[PDB]
């Protein structure tokens, strides 16, 4: 039974820190690339970043490049995303995805409407 | 068409060599 | 006994019969070209030819543009099928992010689909559609590319990159830096195997199902030359 | 304040599944089994060569005469050779191009075929013309068509890639029945020898047992971390393996709730796209991506043969009623059949 | 409509809940491996002799 | 043609001669009388005479070795000397032939051996290599592909050649290195023995040489036909490849044997003489190069653009992969060079003897080339061997 939990998040002021940290249990971590997806309410799901599967390959979404980071820790099933200088359209749900085919590099889970291997999520809004 | 020439003209040297061997044994025996 | 000749000739009759009717249709099957046309949505896939299943033909050519507009929205099982097929339609709308930023979940898409392990073999034709829209997405300064990319500032045009009569830098300018940024990711994985065909749509398309037929025939020819161990 | 609420109770009951599950699982299998004598080396070799198709097969269907084999492949034709005299009978033509399963009536009277065209096709072989053509059209689902399989000659179940299972009614022309539950897309399905229940695996890593008689999920089983893309009953009717893309092929107990035993190896690293049972069901044999096929032990879990061969990737992987012979078609047009 | 599909998961779980779970040693070799008094007529395990073989 | 040609002055001589002996006879004791040299007859010249007879016209090339004589004394009653072992010796040596020649004969020997040796090897060395290639093609997975099939024919076309043209000197060396020294051997071997044999494996040859260049021609013409259509090909057309191949070549060596065997027979057909009669297998080749040369500028014409157009991040790294094909693709033509210009007429000299060794060396390492770059350094091959052999070191 894959099981992908998203802890962290919550109330944050506009430039403030967040770590998202995602557990993941039910499979074998270090063999999936994982991506991190988020929904802002009004519209659909977006990608935000992703890694590989030894954490090399690193990529980011333009509007978030250099303000956000990424990190992967195989010996522990987890994955970090840490959040650096807030923006008020950053409100959005943060679902921690992962890909269906292992040692592959390219894979289709951006898919909004029903995606299994994606936990249900944390959202985070900004302050005002 | 290379190989015919030249096998066209070994053929004409084994041919001459042996019009003079053949003379050189008439011209003994 | 003479039932067991009767039926064996009777049998060997009718595999005759399959045999010449299987290569009177494979003398068919090999000459037609095949195209599966997939996009994010909403790009006016309907002016190609102006349930889902069209067919056309130019120069003698026959081909089978498949559209899949009836399927979901996961991709990851029924694209297995079209690793046949001789090039992939990839047509993208770069003008549909006003109601998103599809542009990043074009890019995500064509990414996937350029590295997958059954479309190794498979070319790709890219299609820039809705172009005109693009100078009407700069002038009025309500979202930027420059906002969702930041890239974009620090970028040049291209110095053999040949600008259209009558169009702002700005359009050229943004249009080849999209148009890059699906061509890092084409030559970034392996190349080898299969090619890259970016394309910019025009308001005609007597002129676009010419740019599909002779990529095709590019596509063609240098799958024979490397069978031949040339390039 | 529900939904908040509401993932508690699937959370507490899963729990207390998980906890069921796990408190009768005292024992293994391999331990069960250790003191049985190993099937020892088993070597094959193709028999006959079936090379009638132009593109790729993707599907094949033995016959209960474990004779005549029915083919599909992706350039529009449906084949039905003869294992005993490689004589092809019926090279019938296909209107959608992209068939992704074939089916062969257990009275071998109709044979239905089904892709992308999100359409049923069934195909009457006894017309009194002669020639062969579609009799009934069934169209309900808006997923592509995965798998499709006769109970008999007047209802039939297929799987769709619209997450939803249903059952047939050729006579009539609507679903009986709607086995609504799956979230991914279903790949293939296998009937129980009694045609009471049936199973059904998916796209989330879950293989729901069906009811066909109530038309509701009885048993749902996880195990699997990937997807997954063939699955069959054992002969018995109590337990049912699982090809998944994960590289592991798992057996499962309709009694027990919990998988038995695991057919994984360092060496495999592609996923598995068939498998069959054999017919005392001591041989498991399965289809893997790495263009060969292998033949597992379903109690020891050892390879105890490769069958090779096969240039590209293999789709179907079907065994005779009767356990003689096996056929393995692939996507070089290729049908090979070992015994 | 959280309800609407909140309700299949917990419904879902109910039944998974109640079915008997006969142990797994009881239904490991006690049947599986028992499933094996005929596989003399497997024409797999034993290489019947070419003979009586129709694929000769 | 000289061979027969002395045979019957050897005759004529040794009769015109017996009617000069004949209505001669005179002293025969006092005056040496009336005696036969074998080789050469002569009014017998009487003791002590001066010696202004010539000697005999014989050798048909006496048209420049005329100007000589021969000096014959009757001494003891009339008679000749006689030498070391008692043979009657004559110092015939002005009338023989010129020192000179004999040298450069020595010479073109030697460098004729050379170059046999030298496309023997090759020859041999690429009819192994071609074998090996037949037999790894025509037993595998692509044993029966299109553009695969004409490569297993045309390295048959080659094993065909080489086979043919190591068997022609065969049987030449053997039909010229036998003892002919008795005068049965020589009487009997210049005149008609197994020239049956010869004449037989000559019209093979000659096929075969004419077929080798007819399978390169159609290897070109199915790639030039298989770029310019858009969509693949519907039908092979391979029964029309096979035609222009192996068949076509007869249309040519047919009529050749003909006009040998009608109208110019000579001891084996392998000398040459009418070049008239050596265009009608010149003609196909000269045809088969040049339309296939100009196929080759076109596909290098377009492999260029092809190279160009995309992958431009190795700015002048297609230098190397346009010269690797370019010197991969000639296993067509090359011949061109030294070829068409220098014919076998107006080519003598020193250019002809480098012509002959570029051209032999050629066509005798261009099997062994051949075969190598399509049968074993192919990637298809090289993986399919992988794979056949992991398979097989399994278990
Ligand atoms: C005229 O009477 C006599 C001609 C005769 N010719 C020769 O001796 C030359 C013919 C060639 C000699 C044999 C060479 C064999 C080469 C084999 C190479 C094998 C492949 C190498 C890789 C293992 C004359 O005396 O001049």
């Amino acid at each position: 039974q894959v099981q992908l939990q998203e802890s962290g998040g919550g109330l944050v002021q506009p430039g403030g820190s967040l770590r998202l940290s995602c557990a993941a249990s039910g499979f074998t971590f270090s063999n999936y690339k994982m991506n991190w997806v988020r929904q802002a309410p009004g519209k659909g799901l977006e990608w935000v970043s992703d890694i590989s599967q030894s954490g090399a390959s690193i990529s980011y979404t333009g509007s978030v490049k250099g303000r956000f980071t990424i990190s992967r820790d195989n010996a522990k099933n987890t994955l970090y995303l840490q959040m650096n200088s807030l923006k008020p359209e950053d409100t959005a749900v943060y679902y921690c995805a992962r890909c269906p085919a292992p040692f592959t590099r390219d894979c289709f889970d951006v898919t909004s409407t029903t995606y299994a291997y994606r936990g249900q999520g944390t959202q985070v809004t900004v302050s005002s | 068409h290379x190989q015919g020439t030249f096998t066209s003209d070994l053929s004409k040297q084994k041919e001459s060599k042996a019009a003079q061997d053949f003379i050189e044994w008439l011209k003994a025996g | 006994t003479e039932d067991q000749r009767n039926e064996e000739k009777a049998q060997r009759e009718a595999n005759k019969k399959i045999e010449k009717q299987l290569q009177k249709d494979k003398q068919v099957y090999r000459a037609t070209h095949r195209l599966l046309l997939l996009g994010a949505g909403e790009s006016g896939k309907n002016t190609i030819v102006k349930i889902f299943e069209t067919k056309f033909q130019v120069d003698k050519v026959n081909f089978h543009m498949f559209d899949v507009g009836a399927q979901r929205d996961e991709r990851r099982k029924w694209i297995q099928c079209f690793n046949d097929v001789t090039a992939i339609i990839f047509v993208v709308a770069s003008s549909s992010y006003n109601m998103t930023n599809r542009l990043q979940a074009a890019l995500k898409l064509f990414d996937s689909i350029w590295n997958n392990k059954w479309l190794r073999d498979t070319s790709v034709i890219l299609f820039l559609n809705k172009q005109d829209l693009l100078a009407e997405k700069v002038l009025a300064g309500k979202s930027k590319i420059e906002d969702y990319f930041p890239e974009f500032a620090r970028y040049t045009t291209p110095e053999d990159a040949t600008p259209e009569p009558g169009e702002d830098p700005r359009v050229t300018r943004a249009k080849y830096f999209i148009r890059d940024e699906f061509l890092r990711i084409s030559t970034a994985s392996g190349d080898g195997r299969h090619y890259c065909y970016p394309h910019f749509t025009c308001a005609v398309d007597t002129e676009n199902i010419r740019r599909v037929f002779n990529d095709c025939r590019d596509i063609i020819q240098r799958m024979h030359l490397r069978q031949y161990e040339l390039l | 304040s529900e939904l908040d609420q509401l993932r508690q109770e699937a959370e507490q009951l899963k729990n207390q599944i998980r906890d069921a599950r796990k408190a009768c699982a005292d024992a293994t299998l391999s331990q069960i089994t250790n003191n049985i004598d190993p099937v020892g080396r088993i070597q094959m070799r193709t028999r006959r060569t079936l090379r009638g198709h132009l593109a790729k097969i993707y599907a094949m269907h033995w016959g209960t005469d474990s004779r005549l084999l029915v083919s599909a492949s992706q350039d529009g034709k449906l084949i039905i050779w003869d294992s005993y005299t490689t004589n092809k009978v019926h090279a019938i033509p296909l209107r959608s191009s992209w068939v992704m399963t074939c089916a062969y009536a257990p009275s071998g009277n109709y044979v239905a075929c089904g892709g992308l065209d999100n359409i049923c096709s069934i195909y009457n072989l006894k017309t009194r013309e002669g020639n062969v053509r579609v009799s009934r059209e069934l169209a309900g689902h808006t997923g592509y068509l995965s798998c499709c399989r006769f109970l008999d000659d007047n209802q039939i179940v297929t799987s769709s890639g619209d997450t939803t299972c249903a059952l047939w009614d050729i006579e009539t022309g609507q679903q009986t029945t709607t086995f609504t539950g799956h979230t991914g897309d279903v790949m293939s399905l296998s009937l129980a020898p009694d045609t009471r229940l049936f199973v059904s695996g998916a796209c989330d890593a879950s293989a729901k047992l069906w009811d066909v008689r109530e038309g509701m999920c009885r048993q749902t089983f996880t195990g699997h971390e990937s997807d997954i893309n063939a699955i069959c009953f054992f002969p018995n009717g109590n337990a049912f393996a699982t090809g998944s893309d994960d590289a592991t092929c798992r057996l499962f107990d309709l009694r027990a709730d919990q998988e038995l035993m695991t057919y994984s190896h360092d060496n495999i690293i592609c996923g598995i796209t068939s498998v069959s049972f054999s017919k005392s069901g001591r041989l498991l044999l399965a289809g893997y991506d790495d263009f060969n096929c292998n033949v597992w032990d379903a109690l020891k879990a050892d390879r105890a043969g490769v069958l090779a061969g096969h240039d590209n990737r293999v789709s179907c992987l079907g065994v005779t009623d009767d356990g003689m012979a096996v056929a393995t078609g692939s996507w070089d047009s290729f049908l090979k059949i070992w015994n | 409509a959280s309800i609407a599909q909140a309700r299949k998961l917990v419904e879902q779980l109910k039944m998974e809940a109640n079915i008997d779970r006969i142990k797994v040693s009881k239904a490991a070799a006690d049947l599986m491996a028992y499933c094996e008094a005929h596989a003399k007529e497997d024409p797999l395990l034993t290489p019947v002799p070419a003979s009586e073989n129709p694929f000769r | 043609q000289v061979m027969d040609f002395l045979f019957e002055k050897w005759k004529l001589y040794g009769d015109q001669c017996h009617h000069n002996l004949s209505l001669l006879p005179p002293p025969t004791e006092l005056v040496c009388n009336r005696t036969f040299d074998k080789y050469s007859c002569w009014p017998d010249t009487p003791a002590n005479t001066t010696a202004n007879i010539s000697c005999p016209w014989y050798l048909p090339w006496h048209h420049k070795v005329q100007h000589r004589f021969v000096f014959k004394r009757c001494g003891p009653d009339g008679q000749w000397v006689r030498g070391p072992r008692g043979q009657p010796w004559r110092d015939a040596s002005q009338c023989q032939m010129d020192g000179e020649e004999i040298e450069v004969q020595k010479e073109v020997a030697k460098m004729y051996s050379s170059f046999q040796v030298m496309y023997t090897v090759g020859y041999s060395l690429s009819l192994g290599a071609l074998l090996l290639a037949l037999a790894i093609l025509g037993g595998l997975s692509k044993l029966h592909c299109t553009r695969n099939a004409i490569h297993a024919n045309l390295f048959a076309s080659f094993v065909l050649k080489a086979s043919s043209v190591l068997v022609i000197d065969g049987l030449l060396r053997t039909r010229y290195s036998q003892k002919i020294g008795d005068d049965l051997s020589v009487s009997t071997w210049l005149s008609d023995g197994a020239v049956a044999g010869c004449r037989v494996a000559a019209v093979f040859m000659q096929y075969g040489i004419v077929a080798n260049y007819c399978w390169l021609l159609v290897e070109g013409l199915y790639l030039h036909n298989l770029l310019g259509l858009a969509t693949l090909p519907e039908r092979s057309f391979f029964s029309l490849y096979l035609g222009i191949g192996w068949g076509a070549p007869m249309l040519f060596v047919v009529p050749w044997a003909v006009v040998k065997c009608l109208f110019e027979n000579v001891q084996c057909w392998t000398s040459n003489d009418n070049m008239g009669f050596w265009w009608i297998l010149r003609f196909p080749v000269f045809l088969a190069i040049l339309i296939n040369f100009f196929i080759f500028v076109r596909i290098v014409q377009l492999l260029v653009a092809k190279l160009r157009a995309r992958q431009m991040h190795h700015t002048d790294y297609k230098f190397r992969l346009a010269k690797s094909t370019l010197t991969l693709i000639p296993l067509l033509g090359v011949h061109e060079v030294v070829f068409a210009f220098v014919t076998d007429e107006h080519a003598q000299g020193t250019l002809r003897s480098a012509k002959l060794f570029f051209d032999l060396f050629l066509s005798s390492f261009q099997g062994l080339l051949v075969a190598v770059l399509y049968c074993f350094l192919n990637k298809e091959v090289q993986s399919e061997l992988r794979r056949r052999w992991h398979r097989w070191r399994l278990g």
